[PDB]
RNA sequence: AGGACCGAACCGACUAAUGUUGAAAAAUUAGCGGAUGACUUGUGGCUGGGGGUGAAAGGCCAAUCAAACCGGGAGAUAGCU
RNA sequence: GUUUAUUAAAAACACAGCACUGUGCAAACACGAAAGUGGACGUAUACGGUGUGACGCCUGCCCGGUGCCGGAAGGUUAAU
RNA sequence: AAUUCCUUGUCGGGUAAGUUCCGACCUGCACGAAUGGCGUAAUGAUGGCCAGGCUGUCUCCACCCGAGACUCAGUGAAAUUGAACUCGCUGUGAAGAUGCAGUGUACCCGCGGCAAGACGGAAAGACCCCGUGAACCUUUACUAUAGCUUGACACUGAACA
RNA sequence: CUUUAAUGUUUGAUGUUCUAACGUUGACCCGUAAUCCGGGUUGCGGACAGUGUCUGGUGGGUAGUUUGACUGGGGCGGUCUCCUCCUAAAGAGUAACGGAGGAGCACGAAGGUUGGCUAAUCCUGGUCGGACAUCAGGAGGUUAGUGCAAUGGCAUAAGCCAGCUUGACUGCGAGCGUGACGGCGCGAGCAGGUGCGAAAGCAGGUCAUAGUGAUCCGGUGGUUCUGAAUGGAAGGGCCAUC
């Protein structure tokens, strides 16, 4: 479910930039960089969401 | 064939005695108001094609 | 932009005329001024100003 | 911000240094303020570009109380 | 009875190997689909190049085609090699 | 069933079926400067165009934009 | 999902283990109702997945029969090619060296084999950019134009409301 | 005049009747043993339909073309002319998709002159009143101000206020700056005529450097310069202007 928030997030920040394009605010090259950070901090903040999975996991287990 | 003349700088240059070529100013055919006295004045007056077009003047005028 | 383009005319019989600018706008009232006509050759009232 | 604008040089300072002979009319120094100031037999114009009223050698002065730089032409 | 079923001739051309200065400018070999039908084939006819024809691929129109071939304007033009 | 003769046979094209639309016959429509001809020696249960694609269940909301079908008091508007 | 970017989403199933598959969830970046939606028996040289049988596909290759390859005799091509007395290294260098420097190594010449190099052959790169290049194609690009459509006048007349 | 109504005059349109142009791809007759065509007879339409010329709309159905360039490949973004400063190496000039800002105006006074005046900032006092509203004094001394970016200037002020005024003037211009050039700028002085000043004198716009647009094509005013046989005229030129 977490996830699934985070990745949510991943989905209005393109959603606003991949808007920025028309308007004609943004270099197609700005665009596509933007998005990688986006998807950068996305990988993070999940590879975060995995360590506290795994560190209960432990627990459990 | 005869050379033929540019028909245009025929209609701009004219010879003159010693072999140069005498035209207009250009700048005063409008805008006019807001030029000054002295500037236009100074344009009134017709001047000599410079050292570096004669070149082309004579290339465009062979029976000047 | 804004500013009006105008004639003032001689006053005097010739039909010359000096050229000039106002602000239509916030002075509306017919320009007016002792200029030199050089036709007449003297210096007389020179008026209309749109 | 955006820059990367300039605008075309014009072309000023000094155009005859002192000892320098003119003729009546040259310009001697072209300038946006009075850097020099004319002195004698020299014509300050009207963007301050000071000329020569004059045929003579150009002259630098610094004179007066506030330390000024003045071009004059002595007759030579 | 049937754009029905298996299957030669016939018509197709799905896969593989060979071939690629080939046996061949598109094939051979083993397999493959159709096979009374919108089937297939001989002879002749008709449709002509911004035109034809096309169960549509920009396909086909004499080993080719996002405008055939031949002759002409013609030594087009080529700030390029 | 068709298709890229010669790298694509397919999920593409076609299809029966469905719908919209035009067409009253010297039909619409198409080939034609035209005459002519096809449509058809047919006649709206016919014929062209377009989209969809057996059959089953079905096919909701929006007509502002753009088409088209109508109306028309007004505004502007061609030759003359 | 023939549609899902994150994505191998998550759960379930199948497996020793399955980025594919099947069944689910809805978080549908970006399904959706004749540009049809959802289903569907049959059909399909159609796409994905599974299993039995099968096996040289593979572990891992062996032997064998045939056509070549090899030798002799006859005939007799090809692409290519500035000229060659045509080695390895390490360096240098228009920057990846048979050819330069240094050095190592090598008696002269075939034959059968193999393809690492000769930036090997073939086609004046198809990508890329340039040219005030070409050509088709599109459209509420510009400008024209066949077609269609409006009116006036002409062929075109007489009465009337 | 409003608005209205009505006979009439003008001009349009709309409808109905007719038949004789015109249509007939109804019928029958002859050429003619012929599905063509022609002529004829008849019926049906009928000045409509249709066609020519002119005209408005529609017109990727068709046609010819256009669709910039810089660029740390191209594209995307951004940029394109002008002005100030730095880079710029103490004359000039000097590049980058180098660092910073501004212009596409404003003003008949914000111009000319003659006379006159002089800021900021802080301290101290005292109405509201504050760190800064006005006033006093002192300090200070141009940090202020300059219509506007920045640089250079400015006290003799170029800063500020008044009076009179139109030099924001017409012809020219020795001489010089700066440009490949087109051009741009500076200019004493000369003639005419002016404004201020007792007068020496100052004034051809504005402290200066941006505030711009070649040529062609026309338009407007003036000048007999030209005027296609001649006199005029059109048109053309010249000067001012859009
Ligand atoms: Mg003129
Ligand atoms: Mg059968
Ligand atoms: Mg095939
Ligand atoms: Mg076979
Ligand atoms: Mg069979
Ligand atoms: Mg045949
Ligand atoms: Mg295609
Ligand atoms: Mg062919
Ligand atoms: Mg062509
Ligand atoms: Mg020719
Ligand atoms: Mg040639
Ligand atoms: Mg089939
Ligand atoms: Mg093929
Ligand atoms: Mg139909
Ligand atoms: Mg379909
Ligand atoms: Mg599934
Ligand atoms: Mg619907
Ligand atoms: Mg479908
Ligand atoms: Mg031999
Ligand atoms: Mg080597
Ligand atoms: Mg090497
Ligand atoms: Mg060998
Ligand atoms: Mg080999
Ligand atoms: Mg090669
Ligand atoms: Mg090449
Ligand atoms: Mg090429
Ligand atoms: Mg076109
Ligand atoms: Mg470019
Ligand atoms: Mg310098
Ligand atoms: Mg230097
Ligand atoms: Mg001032
Ligand atoms: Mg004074
Ligand atoms: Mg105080
Ligand atoms: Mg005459
Ligand atoms: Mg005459």
């Amino acid at each position: 479910q977490a996830r699934v928030a985070v990745r949510n997030v991943r989905r209005d920040a393109n959603d606003k930039v991949k808007a920025l394009l028309k308007d004609k605010e943004i270099s197609e090259d700005d665009d596509r960089r933007s998005q990688d950070d986006v998807q950068k901090l996305t990988d993070a903040a999940i590879k975060k969401i995995e360590a506290a999975l795994a560190d209960k996991e432990a627990e459990l287990m | 064939p005869k050379i033929k003349t540019v028909r245009g700088a025929a209609k701009r240059f004219k010879k003159t005695g010693k072999g140069g070529f005498k035209h207009k100013h250009a700048n005063l055919r409008h805008i006019l108001t807001k030029k000054a006295t002295k500037r236009k004045r100074h344009l009134r007056p017709k001047a000599m094609v410079s050292k570096g077009d004669l070149g082309l003047v004579i290339a465009c005028l062979p029976y000047a | 932009g804004i500013r009006e383009k105008i004639k003032l005319v001689s006053s005097a019989g010739t039909g010359h005329f000096y050229t000039t600018t106002k602000n239509k706008r916030t002075k509306p009232e017919k320009l007016e001024l002792k200029k030199f006509d050089p036709v007449v050759r003297q210096h007389v009232i020179y008026k209309e100003a749109k | 911000t955006r820059n990367g604008r300039d605008s075309e040089a014009k072309r000023l300072g000094v155009k005859r240094f002192g000892g320098e002979s003119v003729l009546a009319g040259s310009i001697i120094v072209r300038q946006r303020g009075t850097k020099f100031h004319a002195g004698a037999n020299v014509g300050c114009g009207r963007d301050h570009t000071l000329f020569a009223k004059a045929d003579g050698k150009v002259k630098f002065e610094v004179k007066g109380p506030k330390n000024r730089k003045f071009i004059s032409i002595e007759a030579e």
